[PDB]
RNA sequence: GAAGACAUUGUCAGGUGGGGAGUUUGGCUGGGGCGGCACAUCUGUUAAACGAUAACGCAGAUGUCCUAAGGGGGGCUCAUGGAGAACAGAAAUCUCCAGUAGAACAAAAGGGUAAAAGCCCCCUUGAUUUUGAUUUUCAGUGUGAAUACAAACCAUGAAAGUGUGGCCUAUCGAUCCUUUAGUCCCUCGGAAUUUGAGGCUAGAGGUGCCAGAAAAGUUACCACAGGGAUAACUGGCUUGUGGCAGUCAAGCGUUCAUAGCGACAUUGCUUUUUGAUUCUUCGAUGUCGGCUCUUCCUAUCAUACCGAAGCAGAAUUCGGUAA
RNA sequence: UUGACAUUGUGAAGAGACAUAGAGGGUGUAGAAUAAGUGGGAGCUUCGGCGCCAGUGAAAUACCACUACCUUUAUAGUUUC
RNA sequence: GUGAUUUCUGCCCAGUGCUCUGAAUGUCAAAGUGAAGAAAUUCAACCAAGCGCGGGUAAACGGCGGGAGUAACUAUGACU
RNA sequence: AGAACUGGCGAUGCGGGAUGAACCGAACGUAGAGUUAAGGUGCCGGAAUACACGCUCAUCAGACACCACAAAAGGUGUUAG
RNA sequence: GUCGAAUUUGGGUAUAGGGGCGAAAGACUAAUCGAACCAUCUAGUAGCUGGUUCCUGCCGAAGUUUCCCUCAGGAUAGCAGAAGCUCGUAUCAGUUUUAUGAGGUAAAGCGAAUGAUUAGAGGUUCCGGGGUCGAAAUGACCUUGACCUAUUCUCAAACUUU
């Protein structure tokens, strides 16, 4: 019996923590051999109901899709390519049955449905594995396409979601303050953990040179210049 | 692919005819307008009980497409027109 | 046999589809049941 | 294709009624003055098979 | 009497509409179907010491990847093994010696390459403009890819010099139609202006059945032209498998290779099996079996005469002439 | 089958939409402080109201291309129903 | 559709069809309306049915398979 | 079944292989004399029942390549070595 | 088989071709039915079968390349005939020689590379396993594995100096 899993990301995020979660879990203690893979990796058994085992395992924690391929028990699993802080969008169809998110979204935790949250306004879309991989898309982004800023002020809006602000601050660039004195007003929504001199990660979207075929439908009037995700270390 | 969204390249430009800084965009088609003839013709063929009667294009096998660079001049905006190799990715490096 | 009707044909004796036909179902159609609401036996 | 049973039932020639035998078309008698003011007396004369 | 400027009728528009109409429903193919691509292409071998050269021949590969993995220059040398250094171990880092490539050069395979074509760094856009000549496939048509010059402009470098995409060999696309770049050119035909449209030169969107139709099935109700270029039967070549027999003889055989049998190997015969093939027959050779009837063959079941046995008799087996 | 035009004339009530003006509209635990906001913001500018930090602060307010939110009524019609 | 009588006619409305007195703006032709324009035209809003959403329906077409866990052990045409 | 070089049959008769699309010889106007090819000379059958050294006797001898088949293993049958 | 009934039957009458009628077999519809009969369009088209008429003479093939929804077919080059044209032994030839080049097949070789392979013998280890001696060893000795050396047997369409 032959389970193998599939990454198509130009990185790593979702499997760097697939690793932490199989150590605590501890389903692996059976495999006859764990080998490294094109993009993931395959798990060895000599039985069938452990694979099924396994495989209800993989399917307990990350949307997937499953199927059975022979020579010998060949379990195959396709994943989404979604990590914790990318820029995703939802196509049409699908924010009008999951949500009503606006068009931009964020995936800020991951779980047995992937969420998504839209940078505007505080809302969370979740959403299972079967119509995703019905419509599949590949993410306007990933974790590595990011930027640092640099804050003079923060002024949270008073409103609030368990974890959300929907804060307004005034960003400023690193190298830039001793050049230009370029500040934006541009919402934030984790605009609760930023301080008086502290550093965030940003998805500067005002000079991005993106491809994807889901940008023929908005306007050009409503995209914000700047979009922000989660802290590293302050 | 990356490709700069900047190079140096011969303009043709009646003032120049020298290498001069040009922007890069990529090449994408127009609106296909009604009053274009090949189309007043196919609007009128198709008028009335014949049915179909031009072909549509069903067999396609391609995966990917050919990219086309619109260069611009800086100091004549002149343009000019470059094409490249089939790619499944395609940015500038902005 | 399929030229005299809808239901017709087959190796064996089946309708193959519906017999709940429309209401805007055309003369050569309208064969079966019409405008069925319902079918079946409730309770008897 | 054939058409139907059903299809040929609407310009007759075979399916027509048999009316032959019939005594003949059953029929309240007209709205004329005595009925609608005031009333008019009739009486049977035979009940019979249609 | 009722209904009433609604219905009805007329015309346009959208939907529904195998009830109906017209059509189509690839090719190669050890028959045809499924399968697969030998249908456009690449490397080595088939391929038989120039070149060309076939099969549903072999081992494999492509429909991508690259702003550097292109271009130029400067420094340097690899895989590997040996000797050594705290934690440090078969393996981190550091040092020396050997080291003709056994490394690397995006990707198959083959070739090619060492003050490089590889590893590191610096500057960069010759992956540019104009159109021509040539080589390969080849009709000496295209397409694709490449080669060598010219005229201009550029990069690199001290300079020679090199560079017109990837070190070489594959990595891709006509007419019509649409769209964009350009002279700011031509035309809109009674004369003018402005929109709009059409034209010229170079590109893109694509036909992978890859010199490029717009296309689902069934017929056991069936049809037509024709085909033995082609299957289903006999016959014929072949005889793998099947059937029969032989030669060595390791051993079984209470001892005793061979009375009888006999493995590991090996030589043949047969066309009463099945198969392969496709010559004849598709303007027809009446196609399973049984009944009936005759004849032939021997590889003899019996009967006749004989031999040999682990043949006392009896009964059996082996063999012979013999059908 | 559905819609529009015509056939198709005569009327009444209305309900909202358009085109104009008007202002509420605005508002934190807290401050001269009604504010999704905001720039050409050391100034448009009088008492000085102010003044991005004046002070509090969620806003930066003062001038301004500025919906900075209008729930609204009144218009002379167009009338979509 | 089924095919006397007698005895029975089980669970399934996910799918495909049929249907609906159901919420309604997502889609949505022609006309009409508004805006730019010199105009041909272009752009937008509104927008019927139908589609889509929700529900019903099997003497309507039709379908009615798998895996596990219940302590020594046993996994039940039982239960989870 | 499928390729390479050449020669042929096809499209080609003639003498020979008894006969045979392809083999050997040889390519064709009508005729006569002579000479040969390949093959053959017991008779059918035109031509030596010729000469010479030997081998073989088979109760399924053997006898013109293509060609129309025949092996492994054996024999004191015989011959020579 | 049925024979007093869903019976049999004459005559009259209705239904007419993508239409009728059908106790339904795709059955019947004037010896005609999975769509009648008549005439016309119609000399329907056919890359497919068959046939294609007098003599002699001269020359005389092809079944191969490239493309084609191309594989019983066409176009294309070739083969072949005819008409000849300009010239008159050139400078041509299915040929040899002399000179000078290219090739990587046959053979050969692997005590030469890459791979494949039988054998033992000489060594090496602080270092793969075991065994005796052992408190241990970077201790000793047996021993099998490895590699290292010098030979040895046999091979390669996709290996090669030659
Ligand atoms: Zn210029």
């Amino acid at each position: 019996a032959t389970v193998q899993i599939r990454q198509k990301v130009p990185h790593k995020r979702t499997f760097l923590f697939l690793e932490q979660l199989i150590l605590k879990h501890n389903a692996h203690v059976d495999t006859i051999s764990i080998s490294e893979a094109k993009d993931g990796l395959d798990f060895f058994y000599a039985q069938k109901n452990h694979a099924v085992k396994m495989i209800d395992f993989l399917n307990a924690v990350v949307p997937i899709k499953h199927k059975k391929s022979e020579e010998k028990f060949s379990y195959s699993v396709e994943i989404v390519p979604i990590c914790k802080d990318d820029l995703v969008v939802l196509p049409k169809k699908l924010a009008k049955s999951m949500g009503n998110i606006s068009q931009f979204v964020l995936c800020s935790k991951i779980s047995n449905t992937v969420q998504f949250m839209d940078p505007t306004t505080l809302q969370t879309a979740d959403l299972s594995p079967s119509v995703y991989w019905r419509a599949p898309f590949n993410a306007l982004a990933d974790v590595t396409q990011l930027v640092e800023f640099i804050v003079l002020d923060v002024d949270s809006t008073g409103i609030s979601r368990g974890n959300r602000v929907l804060a307004d601050i005034t960003v400023a660039r690193t190298s830039d303050l001793g050049v230009n004195d370029q500040v934006y007003y541009v919402r934030s929504h984790l605009g609760g953990i930023c301080h008086a001199g502290d550093s965030v990660m940003g998805y500067f979207i005002a000079n991005s040179n993106y491809n994807s075929d889901l940008f023929d439908g908005l306007n050009i009037d409503y995209v914000p210049d700047v979009v922000l995700v989660k802290k590293l270390y302050q | 692919v990356n490709v700069p969204k900047t190079r140096k390249t011969y303009c043709k430009g009646k003032t120049c005819r020298k290498h001069t800084q040009h922007k890069v965009t990529q090449y994408k088609a127009g609106k296909a307008s009604l009053f274009a003839q090949g189309k007043r013709r196919y609007d009128r063929k198709q008028s009335g009980f014949g049915g179909q009667t031009k072909p549509v294009f069903h067999k396609k096998a391609k995966t990917t497409k050919k990219v086309v660079l619109r260069l611009e001049c800086v100091k004549c905006k002149t343009r000019a027109q470059l094409t490249l190799k089939r790619c499944k990715h395609f940015e500038l490096g902005g | 046999n399929p030229v005299d009707h809808p239901h017709g044909g087959g190796n064996h004796q089946h309708i193959g589809k519906a017999s709940t036909i429309s209401r805007g179902a055309v003369s050569g159609q309208k064969a079966g049941l019409i405008a069925a609401r319902r079918t079946g036996l409730l309770r008897g | 294709g054939r058409v139907i049973r059903n299809q040929r039932k609407g310009a007759g020639s075979i399916f027509t009624s048999h009316t032959r035998l019939r005594q003949g078309a059953a029929k309240l008698r007209t709205l004329d003055y005595a009925e609608r003011h005031g009333y008019i007396r009739g009486i049977v004369k035979q009940i019979v098979h249609d």
